[PDB]
């Protein structure tokens, strides 16, 4: 909520983008360490009655 | 999108861009409404120091 902090966060250049480009690395690659994990059946069978 | 990845060409995606906010609709003051002005002639233009 701040224009002016915003302002002198632009002197720093790409930190901020490249940290959210890492967080973002991590966050997709959590979805994948999942997928990984327990999609490795390609179709959800279902138990017997 | 396309300033925030510096591209004019854009993949296949979801891509963080800017962060909504809903705006400050108008510019609230809450003060305390004492009345008395201030002594500061007694501060600055008394007899003695
Ligand atoms: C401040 O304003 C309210 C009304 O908005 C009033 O009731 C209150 O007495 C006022 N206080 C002073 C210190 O004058
Ligand atoms: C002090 O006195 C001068 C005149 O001698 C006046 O212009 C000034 O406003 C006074 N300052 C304060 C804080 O009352």
């Amino acid at each position: 909520d701040s224009t002016e902090c915003s302002n002198l966060l632009l002197q720093y250049g790409s930190f901020c983008t490249q940290l959210n480009r890492a967080l973002t690395g991590i966050a997709v690659e959590q979805d994948k360490n999942t997928q990984e994990v327990f999609a490795q059946v390609k179709q959800i069978y279902k138990t017997p009655p | 999108t396309k300033c925030t990845l510096k591209s004019f060409t854009v993949e296949k995606g979801i891509y963080q861009t800017s962060n909504f906010r809903v705006q400050p609709t108008e510019s609230i003051v809450r003060f305390p409404n004492i009345t008395n002005l201030c002594p500061f002639g007694e501060v600055f233009n008394a007899t003695r120091f």
